[PDB]
């Protein structure tokens, strides 16, 4: 996926 | 202050952040609260953690510092900008409320900032065993960027640092405007818990935040996404199920390396040793909405 | 809102945005710009650039989109905090004045949306030939994410395609919103060059726009950040020098295929076979100015 | 530490 379920840093 | 009993937003509004490392409770968490006719918290915005990170990176990065100082572009300016996303975004991202509430997990990360940026807010840590969380997102491949969900050891590492950094941070912002909630106290005493957070918060007793499960698409009530990892636990009662399912799935070399993978278990007052550690004794009343939630109500 | 005499910002005042793809005059605009007394532009931003991306991103993935539709962050959410996140930047960012400026080069890729969420700022496009760019991002070592300095060919491209972008933006945005402004035409005729430009920003002409040198660091003037990359070229007056000094530096090679290579040159005006274009006769003006800095006046 | 002095373009 481009982006993930959760991200930070 | 701009539009939302007509409530204004603005910076000295009165708001709640909730958050944890991802899967320790924090969708029931706001659900509950969101079931309080005062408060709105919502889904998760995923944008809101997305723009702190950006502030909080290149405050270490000397060249991107010192290029923005250079620019005018100073703290007071930043801290000035991201108030302003966020409170576009908490406020006009769903109902409005006389309290309103943000949950995006790793927002909890930046709540010394938070604090500092919104003087009237307040933070409910959402603490849950390590353990737990991590053969949650493992076993329901909940992603979390940089965490490996192919290693219990890598999680566990990973969830330890994230939640020694939330909880130094709710230390700092202090026990007037942070409180640790434990997701397995939460769940074993739901009254007890939430009159203990809602008094923390200043907001009166309702009845309602026991019944979360009956709010569920109603207005006032708790709107959930369905794209949400959490959204099929959380249209259940608060239940004794998830405490630990993952005693035995836990590879013996990390059960063995596990107070030195996860120092901040036994700092949390989970024994890292224990497997599982003896939680406490359930409710009648979860244990009731267990029996329910098993017949298949 | 409210800057400290109070100057009122929002959502509707007129913004100038300036920008381009770098090494084209942007810095030099946007400082004849602050020499204005209505006008305040300032140093590049970079956060705005940022979060424009952080934000296309969102909306370009379609799971990401779903998902936030899902969680009451629409298009009308994330606008309407994006607004507000770029004002307060613009807005804080440096002196108060009454007509707000921005200069970060590639925010003219974002032209269309900007326009939309600011439905009465303008853009100004500053267009120089791609090989005098290039020419300067190599030579300075100007690092632009994904240009390989180590090639003119590579960098061509690159400068190709980005005011492909940037121009094709400024033709939809429409002639009322945005503006191509030559840096060649800049310099060799800005008081012409200017007159226009005001014109087109429905701005009153001031005289001191033709002095911008003589209004760096003072209050209501031109404030530069000492360390970007053409703040010593900026603090002298309108000149010369930097036209045509790129002619001879291209490798033989790039020359022979300069057409293939950024077609956006011919589109633009600027013949890709002509080493150097006449770009034209300057103005007794700038002929004086350059003579002053060759003299050492700054 | 991807410092460029132009980072999105
Ligand atoms: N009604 C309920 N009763 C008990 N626990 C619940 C619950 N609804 C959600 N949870 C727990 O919250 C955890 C996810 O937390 P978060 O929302 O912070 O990701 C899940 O753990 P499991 O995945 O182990 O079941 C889930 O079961
Ligand atoms: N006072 C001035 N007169 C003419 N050109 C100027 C100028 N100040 C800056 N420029 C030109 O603007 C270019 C930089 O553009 P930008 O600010 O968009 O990066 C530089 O080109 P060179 O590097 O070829 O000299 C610089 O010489």
């Amino acid at each position: 996926e481009d982006f993930e379920d959760y991200e930070f840093d | 202050e701009l539009v939302m009993v007509e409530y204004r937003y603005g910076k000295a509004m009165p708001l709640i952040f909730v958050g944890g490392v991802p899967r320790s409770g924090t969708t029931l968490m706001r659900a509950m609260l969101d079931a309080h006719p005062e408060v709105r918290c919502g889904e998760e915005t995923r944008i809101i953690p997305r723009v702190l990170a950006m502030r909080q990176a290149w405050s270490k990065s000397g060249r991107e510092k010192l290029r923005l100082d250079e620019a005018g572009v100073t703290d007071e300016v930043l801290d000035a900008a991201m108030q302003a996303f966020i409170l576009e975004v908490i406020a006009k991202h769903g109902e409005p409320a006389r309290v309103l509430c943000n949950k995006d997990p790793f927002t909890l990360k930046s709540s010394v900032y938070l604090s500092r940026l919104f003087p009237n807010s307040k933070f409910l840590l959402m603490v849950r065993d390590g353990r737990a969380s991590v053969h949650s997102m493992i076993t329901r491949k909940v992603t979390i960027a940089g965490f490996d969900l192919s290693s219990y050891r890598d999680c566990l590492t990973k969830w330890n640092k994230a939640i020694e950094v939330m909880y130094a941070q709710c230390m700092e912002v202090g026990k007037e405007k942070c409180l640790p909630v434990y997701y397995e106290q939460l769940v074993l005493h739901p009254r007890r818990s939430l009159k203990l957070i809602l008094d923390f918060l200043g907001i009166a007793w309702s009845d309602a935040v026991l019944h979360h499960e009956d709010l569920i698409g109603k207005p006032g009530g708790v709107s959930l996404s369905k794209i949400e990892r959490s959204t099929d636990q959380v249209i259940k009662p608060v239940n004794l199920e998830a405490l630990s399912k993952w005693t035995g799935h836990i590879p013996g070399d990390v059960v063995r390396d596990m107070a030195q993978i996860a120092p901040m278990l036994a700092q949390l007052g989970y024994d890292p040793y224990a497997n599982p550690p003896n939680y406490g004794n359930p409710d009648p009343f979860v244990i009731n909405n267990t029996q329910r939630v098993l017949k298949g109500d």
